[PDB]
C-alpha cells in the first residue's frame, strides 16, 4: 500500500503548505562601459523589484533573498561580500535600509572530490547541481508600515567577483513551528511522513 | 527549475491514474 | 505492444503539443576591422531579428534567447556576460527595453571527464555534443501594445569572448501547467507515456 | 522499549533546561570602497545589536559571543584577532567595555584529511560542516547596573581576513551545576541518559 | 536475401533523391607578401564563384557553405570567425549581402583521444579522416529576382588562422519534409530501409 | 540539428510501416 | 540551522505519535 | 572524395553481377 | 572545557545512582 501512503504524503504535504508568499526574481543589470579584460565585471550587481497584495499589516514576516552561487574557484577565493537591500516608497523615498554580509560555504577540495564521486549520478542526469544556495536573511521579522505600504526593493550585492546564477526575494509568514520541518528540511519530512504512513497502512 | 514545484496538483491525480490504468 | 505504446505516447505528444509558436533564429554579426590577433572579437554580438501574426494581444507569452554555447576552457574563464534585448517598432523606435547576466553553468573538471566518459557513445555517434543551452529569459509574461506592434527585437551579448554556435528568439503561449512536464522536462514525458501506455496495453 | 527511553531522554532534557536565556543575532556590516583586488574588506567588521527584560538585578549571567568561522585556508593562516565588546545604554553611553583576543583551533592538514574522510557521511548530508564555533566568553558573571539597564552592545572584529557565517550573543543566567553536562557536553548527556533509562526499563 | 535489401535501398535512394541542385567549388586565394614567418595569412580568404540554370523564380531553395575544417591544434584555439557572402549582378553590382559568424565544434582532448582510439581503422584505411564541416547556412530561404538573375557570390572568411581543405557553395530547393531523414541523417535512412526491406523479404 | 524536431508525425507513419512490412 | 532548536516540543509530540499510530 | 557520391548506379549495377556470377 | 573539572561533585552521586537504578 506504499502507494496510498505516497498518497497520503502528497496530500499531508499539500494541506499543511498553503504557503501565502510571493517569490520575486531578482535580475542583475550590471554596467559594460569598462575594459573588462579580466574575469570581473565593472559596476556592483543591482537590481530594482516590484512586488506588484501579501505584505499587509500585523502579519509577521520573513524577507530573504535566496542567492545561487556555482563551486567555481572564483568564488571560493572571492570571500566575504556585503548584500544590501533598500525598500522603497512610491516616490522613491526609502522604507527600511538593512544589510548583511554573505559568503558562499567552504568545503575542502577532498570533501568536494568526494561529493562529485558519490552524488555523480545526479549530477551527470542534471537533477543535481554543484551549487550553493545562501538564504541572506534581510528581515527576521517583518511588520508593514501603516500608511506607506512597500511598492518593492532595491537590492546590491557589492562583490564585483560574484558568479551567480540568479536570486529570489522570498516573503513568507512567520508560522513556523507546526511546519518548521517542511519549511527548512522538506526530504526528512519525506523520509518521515511516507514511512509513517506505509507503517499505519 | 526543480522538478517538484508546480507539478504536486498533477501528481495528486496523474499518480492517482494508477487505479484506471 | 511496445510498438503500440510508442505509437501512443507518439500520438500523446502531438495532441497536447500543438505549440503556437515562433523561433526566429539569431544572426550574429560582429565588426572585424581590428588586429583580431588573439582569441576575443573585436565588437559585441549584436543581430536583428525580424518577426513578419503570433504576438497577439491579451494572451501572455513568454520570451527568451536559448543560447548555444560550447565547454570551452574560454568559455569557462569568461564569467558572467550581459545580454540585453531591445523591442523595436515599424520606425526604429524601442518598444520595451530588458537587460539579464547569463552565465555558463559551471561542471568540475572530474565531472567533465566523468560526463564524457559515460556519454562517450552519444558524442561520437553524433547524438549528444559537449554543449550548454542557456535559457535567458527576457520576458516572462509578455503581453503586446494594442497601438504599435511588434515587429522584431535587436539582441545583444556584452562579452568579447562568449564562444557560441547559435541563437533562438523563442516565443511561446505562457499556458504551461498541463504541459509542464512537455514544457520543460521533454525526455521525462517519453517514459511516463511509454510505461503509462504499456501497462495499459 | 527504546522508544519510552528516548521520550524519557527528552522530557528529562525539557524539564532540566527552562533556560531563561536570550540568543541575539549579530549582523557585521562592512565597509565596501577598496578595490577588492584581495579577500580582504576594508574596514573592521562592527555590529550594533539591541536586547529588546532579561538582564535583571542580582542574578548573574554569563554573556559570551559564539561565532562560527569556517576552516578555510584564509583563516588557519590569519592568527590571533581582537573581539571588542561595549554595552551601551539608551542614550548611547557606554557601561561596561571588555575585550578578549580569540583564535582559531589548530589541527593538523593530516588531522583535517581523517576528520573529511571518517565524518563524511555527516558532510555530505549537510548534518555537519567543516567549521569552528569559537565561545568568546566576553562576561562570566555579569551583574546588571540598578539605575541604567543594558539596551544592548556594540560589537566589532578587528580583523580584515576573519571569514565567517555568523555570530549569536548568547546570555543566560550563570546556574551551571545542576546543568553542567547538559550545559556544555550534550552528545555525552544524550548517551547517558538514554542509556540510564533503557537500563531502567 | 540481404542482397535484395540493399539493391531495394539503393533504388529508393535513387528515387527519392533526384535532387535539383548545384555544388559550385570555392578556390579560395591569398596575398602572399608577408615574411611569413608565423602561420598566418597575409589577407582573409576570398572567392569569386560563378553559377553558370537553377536559381529560377517562385522556388525556394537554401545556400549554404559547407566548410571543411581539420581538427588542428591551429583550429581549436582560433575561436569565432565571421564568413560574408556577397551575390552580384551581371555588371558587378550586389544583389543580397549576408554575413554569419561560425565556429569550430568543440570537443574535449580526452574525447578526441577516445575518437581517434574508437574510429581507428577508418581514419587508417581512408574512409574516415579527422575533420570537421560546418554548414555555414547563408540563406534559409532563397528567392531569386525576376528581373536580375543571380550570376555568383563573392565569399569571405575573415580569419588569418584558419586552417582548411575546400569549401561548397551548395544550392538545393527547400523542399525537405519527405527527404529530410535523407537529406540531413544518411546513415539512419539505411540502417532503416535495410532493416525493413530485409524484413520484408 | 535534433533528430526529433519535425519528423514526428514521419515517426507516426514511418514506424507504423512496421505493420505492411 | 540546526535539526534541534525548536523542535523539541514537536518531538515530545510527534514522536508520542508512535502510540496511537 | 566521398567513396559513394556519382556510384550509386554502378553500384545498382555492378553488384547486380552478384547474380550472374 | 576538560570533561572533569566540576563534576567530580556530580560524579560522586551521579555514579552512587548505580544503587537504586
Amino acid at each position: 500500500l506504499l502507494w496510498v501512503s505516497v498518497f497520503l504524503y502528497g496530500s499531508f504535504y499539500y494541506s499543511y503548505m498553503p504557503t501565502v508568499s510571493h517569490l520575486s526574481p531578482v535580475h542583475f543589470h550590471y554596467r559594460t562601459d569598462c575594459d573588462s579584460s579580466t574575469a570581473s565585471l565593472c559596476s556592483f550587481p543591482v537590481a530594482n523589484v516590484s512586488l506588484a497584495r501579501v505584505l499587509m499589516y500585523g502579519q509577521p514576516y520573513r524577507v530573504t533573498l535566496e542567492l545561487e552561487l556555482p563551486e567555481s574557484p572564483v568564488n571560493q577565493d572571492l570571500g566575504m561580500f556585503l548584500v544590501t537591500v533598500s525598500c522603497y516608497t512610491r516616490g522613491g523615498r526609502i522604507i527600511s535600509t538593512s544589510s548583511r554580509s554573505v559568503m558562499l560555504h567552504y568545503r575542502s577540495q577532498l570533501l568536494q572530490v568526494l561529493d562529485t564521486l558519490l552524488f555523480s549520478s545526479l549530477l551527470l542526469f542534471g537533477f543535481a547541481e554543484q551549487k550553493q544556495l545562501l538564504e541572506v536573511e534581510l528581515y527576521s521579522d517583518y511588520r508593514e508600515n501603516s500608511y506607506v505600504p512597500t511598492t518593492g526593493a532595491i537590492i546590491e550585492i557589492h562583490s564585483k567577483r560574484i558568479q551567480m546564477y540568479g536570486a529570489y526575494l522570498r516573503i513568507h509568514a512567520h508560522f513556523t513551528g507546526l511546519r518548521y520541518l517542511l519549511y527548512n528540511f522538506p526530504m526528512t519530512c519525506a523520509f518521515v511522513g511516507v514511512a509513517s504512513n506505509f507503517t499505519f497502512l | 527549475l526543480v522538478p517538484l514545484v508546480s507539478d504536486l496538483t498533477l501528481s495528486f491525480l496523474v499518480f492517482w491514474l494508477c487505479l484506471p490504468v
